[PDB]
């Protein structure tokens, strides 16, 4: 059982104001059961489409998880992450910088 | 050049009644296929997913895969009853098949089994085998998968026959999404007495890249590339990072090189 | 209903004649099918295997066709003989190997007529071997288009027509038995079954 | 590969226990018990892919199973029920897709055992008549008198047992049709030639194996308690 490592990131550069994409890629986890979730403000964004789940060459599962959004001063921006292999969910923040 | 297809197979078996079997195929780092267990068909995730094949022919390769699926799952019941009590639910088995496309008409096909995250399994030759680490109570599964000349057979026609014919037709039939140009866009950032600039590059394809932070014409060799990671429209985004200490930022700049820029290389200047 | 079908349910055939056995199945995958026969009250013995997607075999007079697209296989039995008298099972195998179910049809039961060349039917008493004094009646050495009807009084019993086999002379020969405790001669005794007109009546 | 199975034939009791064995000495992993019913194909009930193991087959509902060694399947009815009156199959394998069938076990499984009872067997001697029109003897052998109708009627000349020349009705009758217990009546005839009949060192002998009560069964009525037994009746040639 393996912890999975999350990485967050937006396709365009980031401005405030504009419309843009964010990804979570979620990797390196077993078994493949997971609870994904990308949230604003700490509340969950409804409309979250996830890529299928697929292995890379040693074996270990990744998924992409991407959302619309627009960067604000004030909108914080996270993907959370439950699985059987953590005690707690784990939450990373996106930062941009 | 060298292209490999994989078709990638993911088996959940929570308890004797329960499992889903999810597939996905990828041609080199673009997604062909995909195959939900809630779905009785495969579907195409690209125009060209069915490559030279005819209807006919495809339906019939599809066919026996519909077979497989339910054969595959009532299989790993039964051998999971004949090992009984050694192993025990929960199970994940994964494949691992394809081939790797050559210059030619060369090409190597591939078939690899992996028991709760493990290699333990192949098809070579004309059967099934372990490889080198894989527990010895595998030998009866192999023994009873082996003495299925009818299986054998099938798998050794996909493997030798189908596989590189297909792939073949696919290369034709996708060469154009397969030989795309897609350009990076970069931009810079920075976080924490010491300092990390970070140069952000994003929307490229395909994925060779090359990205490095300069003073000038001169590299600096502290450059770390991370992973590529995906974006969700099929492209590649990278981050090129360098530690420095405050205010010594002026007069450092991020370059990229790509072949989707044809010689107009990215300066970013700080 | 199931997923192995045979057709007849049941056929009566005379000795010499050929019959076509259907097996016709829904099984999937369909790795292998198999024919038993199955004499009255004994075991399955194996007739043929056919593994092919249009396959043919041959076990002496007993022959076999499948067709996978089909999934339609037939026996076919030449020249009948009397031992072929049985139930002939349909069996699909799903798997190449032991992780594999079988589907077993109902069967066809097929009954093989006899032929008697050189009928000389009669009726004759058998004596009781210790206690001489009661006794059996025998109607034997009657060819197969006569038929033996049961009893009219119910305390005198009369069993259905059997045929016998004397391999080593290559003679058959049909019988039926009548007995009684009441009053009961054996020139009573199939009174009520059409019997042929020169039976012989000793005495 | 042979298999074999014990008991061959039983009758059993609403209630009663009951256990089928398979024996098996190919030493073949896996073993699978079936039951034939009429208007069905056999149908599996349960399997093993070795000591220790038993797996649920398609109908289980009735019966435990037991894999105690390699060599020995057993079928256990903790409760037996009518229900369960059928013909049992046992089989075996290994790796391969081939299961080698057993010769089959017949149960009759009786609400109330209170009507058994065994047979007589009366032997009756060829007519001088049939052996000077036909220049064959046919003897005929009767079993009367018994219930229910699990019995094995076969026939021995000297000591060893006859096929050619036999035929045994293939249902038994009912003594008394009208009543709901009847008893049954079964006949057979071996015919040989007159000579062979007319040798009095040849030996006839027709022989009724009956399947009733066990040592175990409870047995309350007056008459001798109704068990597997043989009844047989005999003769010698003469001139
Ligand atoms: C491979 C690339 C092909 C190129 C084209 C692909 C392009 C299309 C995209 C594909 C999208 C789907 C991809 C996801 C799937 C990727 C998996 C690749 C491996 C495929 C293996 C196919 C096997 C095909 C045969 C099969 O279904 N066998 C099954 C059915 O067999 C039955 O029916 C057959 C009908 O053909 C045939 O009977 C007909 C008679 C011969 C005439 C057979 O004799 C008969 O036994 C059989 O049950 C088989 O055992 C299934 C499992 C096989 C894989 C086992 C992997 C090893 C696992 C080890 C487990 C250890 C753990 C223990 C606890
Ligand atoms: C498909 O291709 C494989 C080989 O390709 C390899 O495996 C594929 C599944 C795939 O992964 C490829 O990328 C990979 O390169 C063929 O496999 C070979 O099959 C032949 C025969 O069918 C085998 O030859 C045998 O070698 C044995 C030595 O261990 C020997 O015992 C055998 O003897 C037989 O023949 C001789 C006559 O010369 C006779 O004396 C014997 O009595 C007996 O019949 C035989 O020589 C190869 O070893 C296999 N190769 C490997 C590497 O294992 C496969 O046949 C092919 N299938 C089809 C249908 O095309
Ligand atoms: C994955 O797919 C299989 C096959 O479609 C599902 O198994 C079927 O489940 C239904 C209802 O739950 C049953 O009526 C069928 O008998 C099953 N089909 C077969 C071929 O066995 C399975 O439930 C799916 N798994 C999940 C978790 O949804
Ligand atoms: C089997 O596993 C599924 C999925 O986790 C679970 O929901 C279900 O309760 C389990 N069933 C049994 C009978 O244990
Ligand atoms: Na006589
Ligand atoms: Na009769």
């Amino acid at each position: 059982q393996k912890t999975p490592q999350i990485q967050v990131y937006s396709r365009h550069p980031p401005e405030n104001g504009k419309p843009n994409i964010l990804n979570c890629y979620v990797t390196q986890f077993h078994p493949p059961h997971i609870e994904i979730q990308m949230l604003k403000n700490g509340k969950k964004i409804p409309k979250v489409e996830m890529s299928d789940m697929s292995f890379s060459k040693d074996w270990s599962f990744y998924i992409l998880a991407h959302t619309e959004f627009t960067p604000t001063e004030t909108d914080t921006y996270a993907c959370r992450v439950k699985h059987a292999s953590m005690a707690e969910p784990k939450t990373v923040y996106w930062d941009r910088d | 050049k060298n292209y490999t297809f994989r078709c990638l197979q993911m088996s959940s078996f929570a308890n004797r009644s329960w499992s889903r079997t999810d597939s996905v195929v990828w041609l080199g780092d673009l997604q062909t296929h995909r195959w939900s267990n809630d779905s009785a068909t495969i579907s195409f995730t690209k125009p060209w997913s069915q490559g030279k094949l005819s209807n006919q022919q495809w339906e019939k390769l599809q066919h026996m895969f519909q077979v497989y699926r339910v054969s595959f799952t009532r299989d790993i019941q039964e051998l999971v009853k004949m090992m009984s009590p050694k192993e025990d639910y929960p199970i994940e088995i994964q494949l691992s098949a394809g081939c790797e496309m050559y210059p030619g008409n060369a090409s190597e096909s591939f078939l690899h089994v992996a028991f709760q995250g493990k290699y333990v399994v192949r098809f070579w030759g004309t059967s099934w085998q372990t490889v080198p680490g894989a527990p010895s109570w595998l030998d009866l599964p192999i023994k009873v998968l082996n003495a299925d000349q009818g299986t054998s057979a099938t798998v050794q026609m996909l493997l030798n026959d189908t596989c590189p014919l297909f792939v073949r037709g696919l290369l034709e039939a996708g060469k154009s999404d397969l030989e795309k140009q897609e350009k990076p866009v970069a931009w810079l950032s920075s976080v924490p007495g010491h300092r990390q600039l970070v140069c952000h590059v994003s929307g490229f394809y395909p994925k060779p890249v090359w990205v490095m932070w300069m003073r000038g014409d001169q590299e600096q060799q502290g450059t770390h590339r991370g992973d590529f990671l995906p974006n969700a429209d099929e492209t590649w985004y990278l981050q090129a990072t360098l530690d420095v200490e405050a205010g010594e930022e002026a007069g450092l700049a991020c370059r990229v090189k790509h072949s989707s820029l044809g010689g107009q290389d990215i300066i970013l200047y700080w | 209903k199931t997923q192995v079908e045979q057709s007849p349910q049941s056929l009566v055939v005379r000795q010499g004649e050929n019959c076509v056995l259907q097996c016709n199945y829904s099984v999937t995958p369909d790795n292998h099918l198999r024919w038993f026969k199955q004499d009255t009250g004994k075991g399955l013995v194996s007739l043929t295997v056919l593994v092919d997607q249009k396959d043919k075999t041959s076990n002496g007079r007993y022959s076999a066709t499948l067709d996978k697209d089909a999934k339609h296989s037939t026996l076919h039995i030449t020249a009948t003989l009397l031992d072929d008298t049985a139930t002939y099972i349909c069996v699909v195998g799903d798997r190449g190997s032991a992780l594999g179910r079988l589907h077993f049809g109902a069967g066809t039961q097929l009954i093989v007529i006899p032929d008697i060349q050189n009928p000389d039917p009669a009726v004759y008493q058998l004596r009781d071997s210790k206690s001489s004094d009661k006794s059996v009646c025998l109607f034997t050495d009657f060819d197969s288009q006569t038929n033996v009807s049961q009893s009219k009084d119910s305390d005198v019993y009369i069993t259905d027509k059997c045929v016998l086999d004397m391999r080593s002379m290559d003679f058959k020969s049909n019988s039926a038995v009548a007995w009684s405790n009441k009053d009961f001669a054996c020139a009573n005794a199939f009174n009520n079954s059409i019997i042929p007109e020169d039976t012989f009546f000793p005495s | 590969a042979a298999v074999t199975q014990s008991p061959r034939n039983k009758v059993a009791v609403t209630g009663g226990k009951v256990t089928l064995s398979c024996n098996q000495t190919n030493n073949h992993n896996n073993m699978y018990w079936y039951r034939q019913d009429t208007g069905h194909g056999l149908r599996l009930i349960h399997y093993s892919y070795g000591a220790g193991s038993t797996e649920k087959g398609d109908i289980p509902d009735g019966y435990k199973a037991s894999r105690p060694s390699q060599e020995n399947f057993s079928l256990i009815l903790e409760l037996a029920t009518p229900s369960q009156t059928s013909v049992y199959f046992c089989a075996s394998g290994d790796e391969g897709y081939t299961q080698y069938f057993g010769p089959g076990t017949r149960l009759l499984v009786l609400e109330d055992l209170r009507n058994v009872t065994p047979p007589k067997v009366s032997l009756f001697e060829p007519s001088k008549a049939e052996i000077s029109h036909t220049q064959k003897a046919t003897l005929v052998c009767l079993a009367t008198g018994f219930y229910p109708d699990h019995v094995e009627l076969s026939w021995w000349v000297n000591g060893k047992e006859v096929h050619s020349g036999v035929c045994t009705d293939p249902q038994p009758l009912k003594e008394q049709p009208a009543l709901n217990d009847s008893r049954y009546s079964l006949s057979s005839r071996l015919r040989v030639s007159a000579t062979f009949w007319q040798n009095p060192r040849n030996h006839f002998r027709c022989q009724v194996q009956f399947y009733g009560l066990s040592e175990n069964d409870e047995w309350t009525q007056d008459r001798a308690k109704p068990v597997t037994q043989i009844v047989s009746a005999e003769a010698w040639g003469r001139a």
